[PDB]
Order: structure tokens, then C-alpha cells, then sequence
RNA sequence: UUUUU
């Protein structure tokens, strides 16, 4: 279980909220064990939950928190078309219109 | 010279403009329905309200006020209009006991007695004058990816 | 090279005619109009209905030999209104993007100096 | 040999875009998926094109600079088949160990 | 696409207005329907043509002749645009002493009702029916679709013969609410 | 919960 920060950008209203981790969150869990010596990782949840419910990979950063300052930064670049800039992954467009 | 022409407009604009004032106020001078007039008057007193036109009364011009008020007693149902409405059973409807009891109202508001506006002009002037672009847009660029008022046009 | 005929288009509540003359207006060469475009009479003075009129002197106008037509667009007039409807102007619409060049343009309606009365009635009329 | 917070990469380009002072640029911990990191992983692809292209045009005058992104489970995808960052999919190497 | 002309004769209380808007009327006109835009001061006529070797659109001409008369009869000029950016839009005109005979404090308390206090009937009307009316004295013109013309001449016809505006917006609700 | 020039 972690603690997010959710953002709905609707209404602008910020909302923490306990949901499961990312496969891979769980994955760099289980890896702090075994750094000094063959360890264990005991879940504290089934095989069939983390198989279904986890998500393999969390959200990458850009799509949950605002850019207001990113495209400032980006606009002083003289990047005018951050809809064409080749992002990894490209921000929503409703995030980038507010 | 031409500059005659430039005045002889400028008062026509002057003259054309207080006639429109004159037909409006015309037009809005033959309307005296009582919902109509009162509507402006409600409005009227917010705009004035809101934008506090009126000047706060000093403690001297109340007690003015308050003094004419218990000298005369103008705003009681001793009245003719008053009296004469209570009398023969003209207040019992709803309307004119509203304006007995705006009097009324009206005249109770003159009976009552370590250490721990300038509006900003964000304009340019007030500015701090701090100091720190084409090559780098180059640099952008290397990333890649009246007329006809009187004559034919 | 250039032959003149004239447009009249008569543009009333209920429906558009298209009629297209000589020069003296004594001879017609081609009369159009909504309802023979359409078959539901509300559609008549619709601006559809006068699209398909319009095409249709045009492409028969053509094949006569006229080749320009000056417009006279008018409305009913008279007691009634004055201006010409929806239908008059989908009509002149039409001609023009037929190709059919277009001379002059001018509104003819029936204008009394002073008339009869109107139908309406004291209490008026077109509820 | 500097190490440095993302944040001031992102201004020295602020600064000088074409990072003149730096033969190498390591960009650490990708799998974080930051987006200072995104924001200077997809500003780098086009750096390092550019300063490959203006060493090709002179060599003396203008170097190369190579780009290192290191990670520990990264989705390779997200920067190996994304195109619009590298035209070219990069090699990738896995430490097995 | 032969050499043709339109002339629009454009009255003296809105030649300033034209003035005033002249920069933004050029452009679409020369350059979308690629027209040769002109105004004879001397009759005060705005001169539209043809040009043979660039216009393309047969259409263009009537199309911005239209604009320039709906500008004219006094709708604005983004309204009028919407004349070259569409072509399913009518202007339909009609009178007071059509729909009845009203003269004296009956024609000015008419014009009256139409606009309402703060032309918020008209705004209603305009809004409700998709449409926008200019209440020019007792000469009232409205543009909007064909079938959205109609339905803003009914609710106006409705005023003139006497019904109150409090009734007529309820009315506008039920047909805005069928759109 | 994290975290940044």
C-alpha cells in the first residue's frame, strides 16, 4: 500500500489516496533484501491480488502534476510547439491547455 | 483656415449627442408605472451602495437628523396620507401596508442613536530593472522535426 | 456573345417562384418554383426547395442561349412585407454559383404610397 | 567528473545550450521516470545530434558528446522504441548479474 | 469565373462603423474569397469584383456581398463573418406595422418589449433560437438558419402583439431545452 | 507519500 497524491484537474482538487504500488514498486521493495545477504520478502497480500490488481509500472511523473513552469521553461527556449516537442512520453493536452 | 472645420465638427458631435440624451430622457419621462419605477429605484440604491457614493454622516449629523425628527414627528400614522389610508380600511391589502411600514421603518432609522485606496500600479514603471537568444533559437531551428478605403485592392 | 436575359424572383411567405424573361418580360423562357421541387408543402418557401428551382432554370436557361440574366427579386409588397424572404435569397444564391453571369440586381417589390387595409384586423395578425 | 542534480543541468542549459564544458552526460536512476529527467532526456536527443552534426562539420572545433542513461529496471521501450527521441534505437546493455 | 461586380450602397449612420472596421473586413474578403475590395467615396457605395486570373470560389462574390449587407443592415461584424464562414444562413426583415398597426407611445412601448430592459429579451431570443436580431426602430432584422429564423419571428411576433416578456421566456426555455 | 533547479 502507498499514499498517493491524486490530482483531478477538473475541479482542481488535490485528494491522497492508499492504493496498491506498481509491480515493479513492489519488485524494488523486495530488493532492499539481499544488498548484505540472502533475505526474505514476505507480502503482506496473495499472489492472486498481486498478479490481477498491481499495475506493472506507476504513472510516470508528468502525467499527475502540473506543468505550468515546464512550459514557461520550454516557451524561453523558443520551443513554441511543445505539442511537437518528442517527449518520452507526451503530457495530456488538457494539462497542458490550463 | 481648416482648423474652423475641425470646431464646426466637434460641436456637431456635441449637439448630436445632447439629443439623444433629450429623447431618451423624453421617452423615460412619459413611463411613471409604479413597478417600473420601482425596479430603477432598487437598483439605484445597490449601485450607490455598492460603490458607497454617499458620504458617511458624522455623529453631529445624526443627532441633527434625530433632532428635526422628534421636533416634527413626520413619519407616524398622525400623517394625513397615513391616517387617511388606515381610516377606511385601505392598508389591510398588501401593497400600501408595505409603504405604511416602509414610513414607518424609515422613520425608526432616524430615531436610532524581536519586533515580530493606494491602489498598486502594476504598470511598466514600477518594475524591477533587472538585467540578464537568436543562436539559440538557431540551435531550435538545427532541431527542425486604409488600404482600399479609396482605390482598388 | 453575351445575351441578357431577366430573373424575376418572386419571394413569398409560402412559397419561391423562379421565372426567368426576355428583356420586355413579355416572353417567358423558363418558370420554376418550390412546390414543383418538393413534396411536402411546408418545404416549398424552404431554401432548399428554391436551390433546386434555381438549378434548374439555370441549367434549362443554358440551354435556350441565355447566358446572363439581370435580377429583379421581389417579396409579395403591398399591405404585406416589403422585403424578400430566405427563399428569394437562397434563389440568388443559386443562379450565381450556376455560372449563370448576373447583371444587375434590384428589389421591385409592390411599395403603396398609401394602401387599403391590412387583413390582420385591429388586434393584428401571424400569431 | 560532477555529479549534480537534474534541476542544474536543466539551468547551465538554460545558460549554454550546447554544454560545451562537458565531454559526457550520465543521467542516473531513470527508472524514477522524474520529470526534470524526461524533460532532460528529450532535450538531450536533439543536444547530442546537434553536437555529433557540428563535429562532423568541424571536428576541431566542435566535439562530440556521448550519452549515457542508466537505470536499474527500466521499461526500454519508453526509450529504446520511442522514436521521436532517438530516430536510431540506441544499443542497450543489461548487467547480468 | 468571368469578370463580375456587386455594388452595396451603404447608408450614412453606418459608414462610420465601416470605418472602424474596414481593417478587418479587407482580409477575408481579398483574401479567402480572393475578391477585389473597393469603397467609392464619392457614392458611398462598398465595390466588390471578381477576379478573373485568382478568384476560384463562383460563389465568393454573392458570398461576401451578403457579408457586407449584413454588416449594413446593423449586425456586427463577427456575425457577419459567419456569412463567409457558412453558407446555410438567411437574413429575414419584416416590420411592426406588418404584424400590427401600433403608432405613438403603442410603437415605442413595442420596440420597447422586443429589447427588453438591458436588451435582455433580445439576448434571450438570440440565444434561445440560435439567431441574432437587430431591432433597428420598428424595422427588425433577424439572421440565423432558415428554420432558426422562424422560430425567433414567432417569439418576436408574440411581443408585438402584446404578450409579455415573462411568458414569452418561459416559452423560450421549452424550445431551447427541444434544441 | 515523494521531490526539484
Amino acid at each position: 500500500r502507498s499514499k498517493e497524491r491524486k490530482y483531478n484537474e477538473s475541479n482542481g482538487v488535490q485528494s491522497f489516496e492508499v492504493g496498491w504500488v506498481s509491480k515493479a514498486s513492489a519488485n524494488q521493495r523486495s530488493g532492499r533484501a539481499g544488498r548484505t545477504g540472502p533475505g526474505h520478502c514476505y507480502r503482506l497480500y496473495s499472489s492472486a491480488v498481486f498478479e490481477h490488481d498491481f499495475e506493472q509500472f506507476s504513472k510516470p511523473e508528468i502525467l499527475r502534476m502540473p506543468v505550468e513552469s515546464i512550459v514557461l521553461q520550454m516557451k524561453s527556449m523558443a520551443i513554441h510547439n511543445i505539442i511537437n516537442f518528442p517527449f518520452p512520453t507526451p503530457p495530456d493536452r488538457v494539462a497542458l491547455s490550463k | 483656415p481648416e482648423e474652423m472645420r475641425k470646431r464646426t465638427t466637434e460641436m456637431r458631435l456635441m449637439r448630436e449627442l445632447m439629443f439623444r440624451e433629450e429623447r431618451k430622457a423624453r421617452r423615460l419621462k412619459k413611463i411613471k408605472s409604479k413597478t417600473y419605477r420601482k425596479i430603477k429605484k432598487k437598483e439605484l440604491m445597490k449601485n450607490r451602495e455598492l460603490a458607497a457614493v454617499s458620504s458617511d454622516e458624522d455623529n453631529e449629523d445624526h443627532d441633527i437628523a434625530r433632532a428635526k425628527e422628534r421636533m416634527t414627528l413626520k413619519h407616524k400614522t398622525n400623517s394625513k396620507w397615513a391616517k387617511d389610508m388606515i381610516k377606511h380600511g385601505m392598508t389591510n391589502d398588501a401593497e400600501t401596508r408595505e409603504e405604511m411600514e416602509e414610513m414607518l421603518r424609515q422613520g425608526e432609522r432616524l430615531k436610532a442613536k524581536n519586533p515580530w485606496d493606494l491602489l498598486l500600479t502594476a504598470d511598466d514603471s514600477t518594475r524591477l530593472k533587472i538585467v540578464d537568444f537568436k543562436q539559440q533559437d538557431v540551435i531550435a531551428e538545427a532541431f527542425a522535426g486604409l488600404p482600399g478605403w479609396g482605390e482598388w485592392a | 456573345s453575351q445575351v441578357f436575359g431577366v430573373a424575376r424572383i418572386y419571394a413569398s411567405f409560402n412559397d419561391t417562384f423562379v421565372h426567368v424573361t426576355d428583356l420586355s418580360g413579355k416572353e417567358t423562357i423558363a418558370r420554376v418554383t418550390g412546390g414543383m421541387k418538393v413534396k411536402a408543402d411546408r418545404d416549398e418557401s424552404s431554401p432548399y426547395a428554391a436551390m433546386l428551382a434555381a438549378q434548374d432554370v439555370a441549367a434549362k436557361c443554358k440551354e435556350v442561349g441565355i447566358t446572363a440574366v439581370h435580377v429583379k427579386i421581389r417579396a409579395t409588397g403591398g399591405t404585406r412585407t416589403k422585403t424578400p424572404g430566405p427563399g428569394g435569397q437562397a434563389a440568388l444564391r443559386a443562379l450565381a454559383r450556376s455560372g449563370l453571369r448576373i447583371g444587375r440586381i434590384e428589389d421591385v417589390t409592390p411599395v403603396p404610397s398609401d394602401s387599403t387595409r391590412k387583413k390582420g384586423g385591429r388586434r393584428g395578425r401571424r400569431l | 567528473v560532477k555529479f549534480m542534480t537534474d534541476g542544474v543541468l536543466l539551468r547551465e542549459m538554460m545558460h549554454d545550450f550546447k554544454l560545451t564544458k562537458y565531454s559526457s552526460i550520465i543521467i542516473d536512476e531513470a527508472h524514477e521516470r522524474n520529470i526534470n529527467t524526461d524533460i532532460l532526456i528529450g532535450m538531450l536527443s536533439r543536444c547530442v545530434r546537434l553536437r555529433a552534426k557540428l563535429h562532423k562539420e568541424n571536428p576541431i572545433e566542435h566535439k562530440k558528446l556521448k550519452l549515457i542513461i542508466m537505470s536499474a529496471t527500466l521499461r526500454v521501450s519508453d526509450f529504446s522504441e520511442n522514436k521521436t527521441l532517438f530516430p536510431i534505437a540506441p544499443p542497450v546493455l543489461q548487467v547480468d548479474a | 469565373i468571368k469578370f463580375e461586380s456587386r455594388k452595396i450602397m451603404v447608408p450614412p449612420h453606418r459608414m462610420t462603423p465601416l470605418r472602424n472596421s474596414w481593417t478587418k473586413i479587407y482580409p477575408p474578403l481579398v483574401e479567402h474569397l480572393k475578391l477585389q475590395v473597393r469603397m467609392n467615396l464619392k457614392t458611398k457605395s462598398v465595390e466588390l469584383r471578381t477576379n478573373p486570373k485568382f478568384t476560384t470560389d463562383p460563389g465568393a462574390l454573392q458570398k461576401g456581398a451578403d457579408f457586407i449587407k449584413a454588416f449594413t443592415l446593423g449586425f456586427d461584424l463577427d456575425d457577419s463573418i459567419a456569412l463567409l464562414r457558412l453558407d446555410d444562413l438567411y437574413i429575414e426583415t419584416f416590420e411592426v406595422k406588418d404584424v400590427k398597426t401600433l403608432t405613438g407611445d403603442h410603437l415605442s412601448r413595442a420596440i420597447g418589449r422586443i429589447a427588453g430592459k438591458d436588451g435582455k429579451t433580445k439576448f434571450a431570443i438570440e440565444n434561445a433560437t440560435r439567431t441574432r436580431i437587430v431591432l433597428a426602430d420598428s424595422k427588425i432584422h433577424i439572421l440565423g438558419g432558415f428554420t432558426h429564423i422562424r422560430m425567433a419571428r414567432e417569439s418576436v411576433v408574440s411581443l408585438i402583439l402584446g404578450s409579455p416578456p415573462g411568458k414569452v421566456y418561459g416559452n423560450l426555455r421549452t424550445v431551447a431545452s427541444r434544441l
